[PDB]
């Protein structure tokens, strides 16, 4: 149960990277 | 006990000289303050 | 801006400062040398001289053992070096 | 929109709902105490106060009810070990559900003051806007505190109208709840004198009432009112938080060092009792008194109570746990069930050897036997190629006196070594490691967990004092500095006084 | 024109006077034979 | 650069037994205590990888 | 207020400190604290 | 118009070194803590408390000089000069470690004075007191390490000693006895330090490489005057650079500079909590599942067990002299050693 | 009952969600080994 | 705003918001108690620390 | 390995509870104007 | 009776007041001499 | 086996480690500074035993 | 009693997961208009 718990958290942090980059809030100028 | 006299001495004449050269410029400062 | 005190640039480049401090700085330096040369530094703070660490046949540290009679315990240690 | 860390700021100008929220935190804290007590009752073994007391089972709120006179249960037992006593309603179960149904009523009180928040009482008559006269409220709330402080010490601790408090002998053996008379002399400031605890809730009760009457009838000076921002409620949070962590550091300091308010039969022994061999000297003193009176060695150690010998065991040392070694002490070494007696080590030449005890610093300590003078005479060596003091080489034996092994002697090196390893912990006890599935790793007592909890809470609240303290005085620039700040103010030497345009 | 004895004067001489004194004492220690 | 130079075994300052009394007794300093903790790590690391009294690599 | 140049005192005070610290590094090889 | 407001005016005079009401506590306490350390490391010994030399007069260099903590028998005594231990003798006061409490306590109120100095000056010039709030981390670090930790153990003896080499011994003591590297509160503290060093270098370098050409000199330092209203470096160019190189990038200057406050300040606070736990020996020393497995499987080995063997070596070899009051005597045959070495 | 004028709306933009999700996911990965122990 | 029965009885207590005593008021008297309070705290601290040892007091478990 | 039994639910709730707190606040912000 | 430690308590107490007495005593005198023109 | 003395060291989660203790173990001391790609081992099983992945990473 | 070891986390997630799904929908609805 431990090994599944560590890799599951690791996978969420990697999935969090994909959204924080390609689905960020666009910075716009004015 | 003589060792304190030898250690402390240089400070008296060093201050005594540093004083001796500043009174004409040290008393001019307090007379202006009042 | 400025604060009102004389700048350090013209003080240390004036003669009056150096006539005063060419005797004051050297006198304190020798006042410090004579603090150790006279052996008085050893006796003010109670620091062991190179020959006052152990006795002639002793190899155990004079470590303080009691809180409220440490003042007396070291006075026994320094007396057993005669 | 409000950020998440400012969502509760909608109560600053709303006293009624600030009341409703404060009623909710009170109902939560009260509700926790009842459920924490009910939970400890359903997991407590009251069948052995000598070797399996409350501080060996991880009881947290149970000693605090015992400290103030609640010692019995409706089921028929008491923490003292007595049986067949009626505690009435104020038993552990009565105290628990009292906090529980107090929680429910505070919950309903919060609902009312939330819906009916717009009361005339919270409105300032002259302006009509919400206001709270903080200076007079302090004098009112301080007056009530002095009354309850006086009454608590006057009637409860003394025993006129109450049970008293927990008191015990210097070795935590015959503890009980007794009335205590106040100590008015200088010894009343001894933290180990219970009479000083009584003389304080009496004396401080008197002064609190006097100060309350002052802080009610005497308005604050305007130089103190404006300097401390007494019109802003946040200055009370800044000062109250300051006074709260000041008390938190002391209740953590007295828990670790020990005092009359932290008994050993409730929170367990202290770390400093093992350092100074506090319990070992008393045990040896009774042995020498018994041997001097003509008793044999077996009868001298048999006279030692097992409760006195259990305190001389490093497993009860609160400084031997771990941050994540979770659970009671019985999860560690096991449930203590029997003292097997005092072991005495001798070589082949007759001399008695003494095992060097493990200091609290070491997770593991070697096994070294010395005589009565400090010189090494036996050990369990690491490398064997050049060993000189092994048990086999010196013929070291072990003999027990008292306990269950009273009058036995072992000689074969394997078993003699096994008793020497336990001897670095102090007296040797038999444990039950199968009931709780113990792992054999030491854990700390409620005394250790209390100190760790409140020392950290004290340090964190110091930041709360500084943050909410800066908010009180830098209220004006909390949203930024003046966008039209004249550079002459911060220019050096432009004004004679920093930030004072009156002094060019 | 300018003053001579100010608070800046005291702050300087509180650290300058003992420092030169210590630089002389430590200097004499370099010749202490055992 | 500190790790890159100590790779070629130019180690930190060695003040072991550097203070000594008028007779010849070693007056320990805080550097001699550091040498004690260092000896504890050195004699334990890789407890079977060595066959000879010096660990030169 | 400047009868002696600043670069002169900068070098004199610079040469002055070079010697005093060098006296300290020299003392590491002689007398006490020299392991010999 | 009274004497109080007259004294208030003099303290807040815009001079070369600002005094202020906080200076009455800051200047004398900061001058004695430092001067006490300089007096100790130059002249004072630690022979009767630790068995060590620790001054320049005895032959120590800048690295080995230290003001050692008092002996272990002194307990948590304040060791006042007029106290019941020294009984007024200044010589015996230095010989038992009075200067250590003289430096720790005067230095503690000195830190309080400096933080009050940050609150006082911030109010006079009309700024937000975020600099004072940031100084709370070095204070929580000093209190937990030098005061809360020794108060949890046996005496001031096991507190840090004010010396360069005495501090290195402090870390190795925490490795061998506490396994302080494994504690997750030191790990977060490490992340707050190395992270703040990352932000400090990456922000200053990004600013230096995204500036506007506001001058005609090859050294772009003279192209700035403090009284502008326009930004000196391009924020939108630095955002696109780091968006394509790293993935994300700052887009708000106010958030960026608050983030540089939160990361290093929070890191030190977390490491202070871990030290408060160690005062009671509440360590993160072991993983129970590992030890249950390794005890019954002589072939299971991880870097966790290898480091514990190193801890067992540090304790058994440094204890007899680092803790001389215990009178430890370990024969050669009980010392944990590997092969050959 | 007349409504309460002290009420304010709460916000949490997209960037603050990523930062918060990153904090607790890393704090979990760090502390999980000590929870299992 | 809404009036209540208990709200009308407690009205005089929450009625002097913003009132102050002129000038420094009782501040000199407060500072005297503050000094007496620290000296008190200093005594009980030095007694607990065994710095101040009185005749009759015995800061130990054998008290 | 013989790990703690409550460690699983300790990690699971340690992740879940503060996660949904931020998610609720975000979705209610984008549904505004 | 007055124990030796109680005697030192009074010595440090007065020593704390003389340095605080002498501390202030000079700053009020200096502040009176060197006021601020308004 | 990092130290090359036929004493393997567990480093992966599936072999009894957590995030704190897990590690990719350096290559064997029997290799030293020798280049050790996958195609220099007679198989993957030999490659994993001698710390092959450490060099590739 | 010797219950299922995962019945605790199975029940905890049986409640938590669909509960916060409905909470997320309700809070974002009230925040509209
Ligand atoms: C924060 C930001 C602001 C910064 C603040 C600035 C710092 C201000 C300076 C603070 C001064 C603190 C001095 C504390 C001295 C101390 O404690 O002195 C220690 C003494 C206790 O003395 C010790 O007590 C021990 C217990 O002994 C007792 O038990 C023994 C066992 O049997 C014997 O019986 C013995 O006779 C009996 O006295 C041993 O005797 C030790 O030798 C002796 O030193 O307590 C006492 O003075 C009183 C202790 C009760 C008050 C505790 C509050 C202070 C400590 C807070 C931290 C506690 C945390 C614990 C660590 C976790
Ligand atoms: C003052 C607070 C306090 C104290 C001292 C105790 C003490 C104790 N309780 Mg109790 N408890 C408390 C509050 C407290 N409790 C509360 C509020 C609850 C309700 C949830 C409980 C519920 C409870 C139960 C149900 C039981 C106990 C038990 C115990 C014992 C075991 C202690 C243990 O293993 O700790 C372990 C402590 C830790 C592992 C430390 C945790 C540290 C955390 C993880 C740090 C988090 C880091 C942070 C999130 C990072 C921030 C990052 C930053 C960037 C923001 C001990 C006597 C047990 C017992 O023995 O009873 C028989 C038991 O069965 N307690
Ligand atoms: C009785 C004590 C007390 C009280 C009444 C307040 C009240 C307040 N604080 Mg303060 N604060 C306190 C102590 C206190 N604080 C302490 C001790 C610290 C230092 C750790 C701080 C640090 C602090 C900062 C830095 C800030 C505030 C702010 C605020 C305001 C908004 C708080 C809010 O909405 O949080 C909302 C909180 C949440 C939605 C979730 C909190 C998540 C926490 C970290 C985990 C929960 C743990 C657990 C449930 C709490 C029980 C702890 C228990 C063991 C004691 C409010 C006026 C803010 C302010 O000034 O507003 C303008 C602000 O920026 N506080
Ligand atoms: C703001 C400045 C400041 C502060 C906060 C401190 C703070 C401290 N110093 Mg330090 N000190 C200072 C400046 C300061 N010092 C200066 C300038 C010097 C140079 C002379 C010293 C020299 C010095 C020495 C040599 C020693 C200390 C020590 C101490 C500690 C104990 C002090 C104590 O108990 O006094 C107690 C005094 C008070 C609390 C004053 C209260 C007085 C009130 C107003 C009542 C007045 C009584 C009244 C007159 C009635 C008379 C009493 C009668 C019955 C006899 C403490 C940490 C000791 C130390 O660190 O030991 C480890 C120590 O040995 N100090
Ligand atoms: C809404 C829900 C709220 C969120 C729920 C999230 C819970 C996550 C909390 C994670 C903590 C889990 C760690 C313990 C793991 C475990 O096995 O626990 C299990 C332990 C209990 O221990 C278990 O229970 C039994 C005892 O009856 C036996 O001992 C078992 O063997 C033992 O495993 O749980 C507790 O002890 C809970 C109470 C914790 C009390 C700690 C108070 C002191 C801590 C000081 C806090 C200061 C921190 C400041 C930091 C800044
Ligand atoms: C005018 C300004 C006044 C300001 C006062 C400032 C107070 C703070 C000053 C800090 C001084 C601390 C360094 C003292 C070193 C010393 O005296 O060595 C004096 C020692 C004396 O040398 C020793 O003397 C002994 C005699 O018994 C033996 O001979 C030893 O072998 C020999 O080593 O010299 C050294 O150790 C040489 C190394 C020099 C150390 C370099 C310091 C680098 C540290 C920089 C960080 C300090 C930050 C302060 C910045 C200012
Ligand atoms: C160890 C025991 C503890 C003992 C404690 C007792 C010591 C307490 C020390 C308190 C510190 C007092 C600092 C006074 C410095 C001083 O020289 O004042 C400055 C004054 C006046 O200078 C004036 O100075 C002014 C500038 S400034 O204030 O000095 O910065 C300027 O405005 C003005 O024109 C000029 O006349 O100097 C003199 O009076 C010259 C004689
Ligand atoms: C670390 C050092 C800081 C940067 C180095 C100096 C820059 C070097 C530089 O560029 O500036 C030199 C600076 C300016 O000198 P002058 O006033 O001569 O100005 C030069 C021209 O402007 C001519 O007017 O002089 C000083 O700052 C002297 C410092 C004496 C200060 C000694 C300390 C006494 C005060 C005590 C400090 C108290 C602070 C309060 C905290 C407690
Ligand atoms: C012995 C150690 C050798 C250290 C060499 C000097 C360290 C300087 C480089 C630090 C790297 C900082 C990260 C980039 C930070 C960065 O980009 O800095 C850029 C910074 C500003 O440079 P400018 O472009 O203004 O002009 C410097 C030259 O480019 C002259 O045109 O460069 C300097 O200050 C150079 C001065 C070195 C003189 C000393
Ligand atoms: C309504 C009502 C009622 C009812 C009531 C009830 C039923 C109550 C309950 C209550 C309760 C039953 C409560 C509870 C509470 C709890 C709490 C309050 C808790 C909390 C906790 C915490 C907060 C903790 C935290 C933590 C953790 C978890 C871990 C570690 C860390 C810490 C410690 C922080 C009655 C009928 C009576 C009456 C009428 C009305
Ligand atoms: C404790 C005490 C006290 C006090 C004292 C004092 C306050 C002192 C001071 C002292 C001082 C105040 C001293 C000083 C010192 C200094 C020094 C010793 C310095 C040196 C340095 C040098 C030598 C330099 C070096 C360097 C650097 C830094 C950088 C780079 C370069 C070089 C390397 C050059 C009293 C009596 C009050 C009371 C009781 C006790
Ligand atoms: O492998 Mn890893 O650590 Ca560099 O020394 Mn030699 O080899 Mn081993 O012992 Mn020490
Ligand atoms: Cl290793
Ligand atoms: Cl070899």
């Amino acid at each position: 149960m431990e090994t599944i718990t560590y890799v599951f958290i690791f996978a969420c942090i990697i999935a969090l990277f994909f959204f924080a980059i390609f689905f960020r809030e666009p910075p716009r100028i004015t | 006990d003589w060792r304190v006299l030898v250690v402390l001495l240089p400070v008296l004449l060093a201050a005594g000289w540093a004083v001796r050269n500043i009174l004409p410029y040290a008393v001019k400062q307090v007379q202006k303050l009042l | 801006g400025t604060t009102g005190e004389r700048p350090f640039s013209d003080i240390i480049t004036s003669v009056r400062y150096w006539v005063i401090h060419s005797i004051t700085i050297p006198a304190l330096f020798i006042a410090g040398w004579l603090f150790v040369s006279t052996g008085l530094a050893y006796d003010v703070f109670g620091t062991p001289r190179p020959d006052s660490y152990y006795a002639q046949e002793q190899r155990s540290i004079p470590l303080v053992t009691d809180r409220f009679e440490a003042k007396q315990q070291v006075e026994t240690f320094l007396e057993q070096l005669k | 929109g409000l950020p998440w860390y400012r969502v509760h700021t909608v109560l600053i100008n709303d006293p009624g709902r600030l009341i409703a929220a404060h009623l909710m935190h009170t109902a939560l804290v009260a509700g926790w105490a009842g459920s924490m007590a009910l939970y400890e009752l359903a997991t407590f073994d009251p069948s052995d106060p000598v070797l399996n007391p409350m501080w060996r089972q991880g009881m947290f709120v149970l000693p605090f009810m015992a400290r103030l006179g609640v010692t019995g249960s409706w089921s028929g037992w008491s923490i003292t070990g007595e049986t067949g006593i009626d505690p009435g309603f104020w038993s552990f179960e009565g105290v628990a559900l009292a906090h529980i149904v107090l929680s429910g009523l505070l919950f309903l009180a919060a609902c009312w003051h939330w819906v009916y928040w717009d009361l005339e009482l919270f409105r300032d008559p002259r302006t009509g806007e919400p206001a709270l006269d903080l200076p007079k409220m302090f004098g009112i709330h301080l007056f009530l505190a002095g009354l309850l402080c006086f009454g608590f010490g006057a009637f409860h601790l003394t025993g006129l109208f109450g049970p008293g408090m927990w008191v015990s002998d210097p070795y935590g053996l015959t503890g009980s709840v007794q009335p205590v008379a106040p100590e008015w002399g200088p010894d009343g400031f001894n933290p180990y004198n219970p009479g000083g605890v009584v003389a304080h809730h009496i004396a401080a009760g008197i002064v609190g009432i006097i100060a309350g009457l002052f802080h009610i009838l005497v308005r604050p000076p305007q130089r103190l009112y404006k300097a401390l921002r007494m019109g802003n409620i946040e200055t009370v949070l800044s000062s109250s938080i300051a006074a709260v962590f000041f008390a938190a550091f002391v209740v953590a300091g007295t828990m670790w060092y020990g005092s009359a308010t932290t008994p050993i039969e409730l929170f367990g022994p202290t770390r400093y009792q093992w350092d100074s061999s506090y319990f070992q000297q008393e045990i040896n003193r009774r042995v020498q008194a018994s041997l001097a009176s003509g008793a044999t060695l077996e009868e001298a150690w048999s006279a030692i109570p097992e409760k006195l010998a259990f305190y001389d065991y490093i497993g009860n040392n609160p400084a031997k746990g771990g941050l994540f070694r979770t659970g009671p002490m019985n999860k560690g070494d096991g449930i203590a069930q029997a003292w097997k007696g005092h072991a005495v080590f001798r070589n082949k030449e007759g001399e008695e050897l003494f095992v060097r005890r493990m200091p609290a610093f070491f997770e593991s300590f070697p096994v070294i036997l010395t005589d009565k003078n400090g010189v090494v005479k036996a050990d369990i060596p690491f490398r064997r190629a050049e060993s000189k003091y092994s048990f086999e080489q010196q013929g070291v034996t072990v003999s027990f006196y008292g306990g269950e092994l009273n009058g036995q002697t072992f000689t074969d090196p394997p078993t003699v070594k096994s008793y020497a390893r336990k001897a670095i912990f102090g007296e040797i006890f038999e444990f039950d490691t199968e009931t709780l599935n113990s792992d054999g790793i030491f854990r700390t007592s409620p005394r250790g967990w209390f100190t760790f909890a409140h020392a950290v809470f004290a340090l964190l609240f110091f930041f709360g004092h500084i943050w909410h303290g800066a908010r009180t005085l830098f209220r004006d620039v909390f949203s930024g500095i003046d966008p039209e700040l004249s550079p002459e103010q911060v220019e050096w030497g432009f004004y004679q006084k920093v930030g004072d345009v009156t002094t060019r | 024109s300018y003053p001579i004895f100010t608070v800046r004067w005291v702050a300087v001489h509180t650290l300058a006077v003992p420092t030169i004194f210590f630089l002389g004492a430590i200097a004499a220690m370099q010749f202490i034979q055992r | 650069l500190g790790i890159s130079t100590m790779a070629f075994n130019l180690n930190g300052f060695n003040f072991n037994h550097s203070v000594i009394d008028a007779k010849g007794n070693v007056i320990n300093t805080w550097a001699d205590i550091i040498n004690r903790a260092n000896l504890g790590m050195e004699v334990m690391h890789e407890r079977n990888a060595h066959n000879f009294p010096l660990d030169l690599a | 207020g400047g009868r002696i140049p600043l670069w002169i005192v900068a070098t004199v005070a610079g040469m002055g400190v070079i010697v005093i610290v060098g006296l300290f590094f020299y003392g590491a090889y002689a007398g006490l604290g020299s392991s010999l | 118009r009274g004497w109080f407001d007259i004294l208030d005016d003099w303290l807040k005079r815009d001079r070369f070194v600002f005094v202020g009401w906080s200076g009455i506590l800051l200047f004398p306490c900061a001058y004695l803590a430092l001067g006490g350390w300089l007096t100790g490391t130059t002249f004072v010994t630690s022979w009767y408390t630790h068995g060590l030399a620790s001054s320049y007069l005895e032959g120590c260099n800048f690295l080995t000089v230290a003001v050692s903590t008092p002996a272990n028998s002194m307990g948590h005594s304040l060791l006042l000069l007029w106290g019941p231990e020294a009984q007024g003798d200044f010589t015996r006061w230095c010989q038992l470690g009075g200067l250590w409490t003289f430096i720790a306590l005067h230095g503690a109120f000195g830190l309080i004075g400096f933080m009050l100095r940050q609150f006082e000056i911030a109010r006079l010039v009309g700024v937000r007191p975020y600099n004072a709030i940031a100084f709370s981390a070095p204070i929580a670090v000093f209190v937990s390490v030098f005061l809360i930790y020794p108060l949890g153990q046996s005496s001031w003896f096991f507190a840090p000693s004010f010396g360069v080499a005495a501090i290195f011994r402090f870390l190795l003591f925490f490795q061998g006895f506490h396994n302080w590297t494994l504690n997750p509160f030191h790990m977060m503290g490490v992340a707050g330090v190395l992270g703040g060093a990352l932000l400090c270098a990456i922000h200053g370098a990004t600013v230096e490489n995204t500036l506007f050409q506001d001058g005609e000199g090859a050294s772009t330092f003279r192209a700035f005057n403090p009284t502008q209203a326009e930004e000196t470096y391009s924020m939108v160019t630095a955002n696109r650079f780091w968006s394509q190189i790293f993935g994300i990038a700052f887009s708000n200057k106010r958030w960026l500079h608050f983030f540089m406050l939160f990361v290093p300040v929070t890191g030190l606070w977390m490491s202070a909590i871990g030290v408060v736990g160690l005062a009671l020996n509440l360590r993160s020393y072991d993983f129970i599942s590992q030890e249950i497995r390794a005890a019954e499987d002589p072939e299971f080995e991880t870097f966790y067990t290898k480091n514990l063997l190193l801890n067992e070596g540090i304790r058994a070899w440094m204890a007899p002299q680092d803790q001389p009051h215990e009178n430890f005597v370990f024969p050669e045959e009980v010392l944990p050693r590997g092969n050959a070495l | 009952m007349e409504p309460n004028p002290n009420r304010q709306p709460v916000e949490l933009n997209r960037t603050s969600l990523y930062l918060g999700l990153l904090l607790i996911l890393v704090l979990a990965l760090l502390f999980s080994s000590y929870f299992f122990n | 705003a809404r009036r209540t029965w208990l709200g009308d009885i407690l009205r005089p207590l929450n009625s002097e918001y913003g009132k102050v005593a002129p000038g420094w008021g009782t501040t000199p008297l407060m500072a005297v108690f503050m000094g007496l309070f620290l000296v008190f705290l200093l005594i009980i601290l030095e007694i607990y620390n065994s710095t101040l040892i009185l005749d009759g007091v015995n800061v130990s478990w054998k008290a | 390995m013989e790990v703690n039994q409550l460690g699983l639910i300790a990690t699971a709730l340690f992740v879940l509870v503060p996660s949904v707190f931020l998610i609720i606040l975000y979705v209610q912000t984008e549904s505004q104007q | 009776t007055i124990t030796p430690s109680l005697k030192g308590f009074f010595i440090g107490l007065l020593s704390g007041a003389v340095v605080l007495g002498l501390t202030f005593a000079v700053l009020i005198a200096i502040s009176q001499i060197d006021k601020v023109q308004r | 086996d990092i130290d090359g003395i036929r004493e393997p060291v567990s480093g992966s989660l599936l072999y009894g480690n957590n995030i704190i203790t897990g590690a990719v173990v350096p290559s064997s001391n029997a290799i030293g500074l020798h280049f050790y790609p996958i195609w220099e081992a007679a198989s993957l099983d030999e490659w994993l035993y001698n710390g092959g992945p450490y060099q590739l990473i």
